[PDB]
């Protein structure tokens, strides 16, 4: 059980190059809850161990780093999502985040609506969205939209080379453009926290977003794998790692911002951004609005 | 008055202010009252700032000038014996100006 002390477990890449059938998801551990630590948040470990595991990637952390995060408020009114993700983040960037429903937040910024009424003229370098709604499971799991149809022109539009994304999905809340989408970079999976190991949440993790495709991918097909996946490997429910904190804050790389024509790039550039080397994007003054 | 107001409610038997965001954290920081960074010592318990202010649960104005809340974005250190009301805690002490600490609670000056 060597899996037990991660923070959670990853997409093999061989079920990802399967082609299976969609079919309803069944988990053994399905009703299991994790013990957490007294008094902490299912949110607050939630979230801390999804930025464990991002630890172990090749994002770029450049200095004055700007960070979005949707669906950050929770039902109680307060932002756990938030509260982690300031903490891990460098001191200096630029946190903002949003939800449907007004919230008290420690981000920089707090924007309130739909999120398709949020705009931007900025790209930004990290991407992180916990949108979900409990009664989209409405007989036949198709690929669905609302958000995603959002999230999806976010990453084309506004997400700078280089930056990356983590969406958190279900067995009924899912898109298939965005996964095809994992296909536009360096480097993706789908990463299912150990506290919550007992549902079908997971976070489609994009690393070093590339803006052209370096893998096809059918989202349909993709999906059905990942639930192939989950059915077929039982994982424990743990909080250990919930437990080792030192090594937590996201290490500053200072990594280099250049604004860079489309023609301007090459392989060596992709090779820089597929290792968390560059962000392409302007360093101009960040504005964000939330129409009324 | 907001502050005198729930320094009563609490008198009156209330419960207290719940959902106050507690992190994760080594529990090996420099105990001071305020910081970017959980600081809490092994006898404390790190919480975020914007959930432990009244004026910003309670969506209402703050008792400063300029609305600038020296909670939010930032974190909270509270005595374990105190947790079970963080936000009273704030409203009921302060902090020592030069080493940083609670007045009453790791304050050595
Ligand atoms: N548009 C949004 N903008 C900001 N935040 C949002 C949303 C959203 C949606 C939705 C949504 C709801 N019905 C639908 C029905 C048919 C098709 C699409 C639908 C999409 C969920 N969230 C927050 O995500 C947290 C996680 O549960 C919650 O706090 C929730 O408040
Ligand atoms: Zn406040
Ligand atoms: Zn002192």
């Amino acid at each position: 059980s060597s899996q037990a002390w991660q923070p959670g477990v990853a997409m093999p890449n061989l079920y990802k190059m399967q082609r299976m059938l969609l079919e309803k998801c069944d988990l053994q551990n399905y009703g299991d809850s994790a013990t957490l630590p007294k008094g902490i948040m299912m949110n607050v470990a939630k979230y801390t161990q999804l930025c464990q595991y991002l630890n172990t990637l090749t994002l770029a952390v450049p200095y004055n780093m700007r960070v979005i995060h949707f669906g950050a408020g929770s039902d109680k009114g307060v932002a756990p999502g938030t509260a982690v993700l300031r903490q891990w983040l460098p001191t200096g960037t630029l946190l903002v985040d949003s939800d449907l429903n007004d919230f008290v937040s420690d981000a920089d910024s707090t924007l309130i609506g739909d999120c398709a009424t949020v705009h931007t003229a900025n790209k930004w370098d990290l991407i992180i969205s916990d949108m979900y709604d409990p009664k989209t499971k409405n007989k036949e799991n198709d690929s669905k939209e609302g958000f995603f149809t959002y999230i999806c022109g976010f990453i084309q539009q506004k997400l700078a080379l280089g930056g990356s994304v983590a969406i958190k999905i279900t067995e009924h809340s899912w898109n298939a453009d965005l996964y095809k989408l994992m296909g536009h970079f360096a480097w993706w999976t789908a990463f299912v926290t150990n506290v919550n190991a007992s549902s079908s949440e997971a976070f489609l993790i994009g690393c070093n977003y590339l803006g052209k495709p370096r893998e096809q991918i059918d989202g349909y097909v993709m999906h059905a794998n990942y639930i192939f996946w989950r059915n077929t490997n039982p994982i424990q429910l743990s909080s250990y790692s919930l437990f080792d904190m030192s090594k937590f804050p996201l290490k500053l790389r200072g990594t280099a911002v250049m604004s860079l024509k489309e023609g301007q790039i090459n392989d060596m550039i992709l090779s820089l951004l597929s290792k968390g080397r560059l962000i392409i994007r302007e360093n101009n003054r960040v504005v964000i609005s939330s129409d009324v | 008055d907001a502050a005198k107001a729930y320094k009563d409610y609490l008198a009156s038997g209330g419960q207290p202010i719940t959902n106050c965001v507690k992190m994760l954290c080594t529990h090996t920081g420099t105990g001071q009252a305020i910081t970017v960074t959980p600081e809490a010592n092994m006898d404390q318990e790190s919480f975020g700032g914007a959930s432990c202010c009244l004026y910003c649960r309670c969506h209402i104005d703050h008792p400063n000038p300029k609305g600038f809340c020296d909670l939010k974005g930032k974190y909270v250190q509270i005595p374990t014996t105190c947790a079970n009301d963080p936000v009273g805690f704030t409203l009921k002490n302060t902090v020592c100006t030069v080493c940083g600490m609670w007045k009453g609670y790791g304050c050595s000056c």
